């Protein structure tokens, strides 16, 4: 435990956590000629922390 | 004949008071009570007037 200082009496920790949404998914296949079809909906997470 | 009148008043400061005095908003260091200290100061130059 190396030694440290402040000047102040109560000590917080704020952590804020975050799941990114994952770059995955393959690019879908079709045939030469055709009207392209959308990419599905990923989602993204924040989550904090007080200690 | 004549005779005058004595008007004397304290006001005093704990530990845990002059240790412990942050802010609500803020992070402030603990001194803010030697900033506080200089209101009751001139209240108490105030307060000799209303007598």
């Amino acid at each position: 435990f190396p030694e440290d200082s402040t000047f102040a009496s109560e000590l917080e920790l704020y952590l804020l956590r975050t799941q990114d949404a994952e770059q995955t998914g393959m690019t879908f296949v079709h045939q030469v000629g055709s009207t392209s079809l959308p990419v599905e909906a990923r989602v993204a997470k924040v989550d904090l922390a007080k200690a | 004949t004549w005779s005058p009148l004595a008007f004397k008043e304290s006001r005093v400061w704990d530990e845990k008071e002059i240790l412990y005095l942050g802010r609500l908003a803020d992070e402030v260091q603990a001194g803010v009570i030697n900033e506080q200290i200089a209101e009751s100061l001139t209240w108490l130059m105030a307060r000799m007037r209303n007598r």
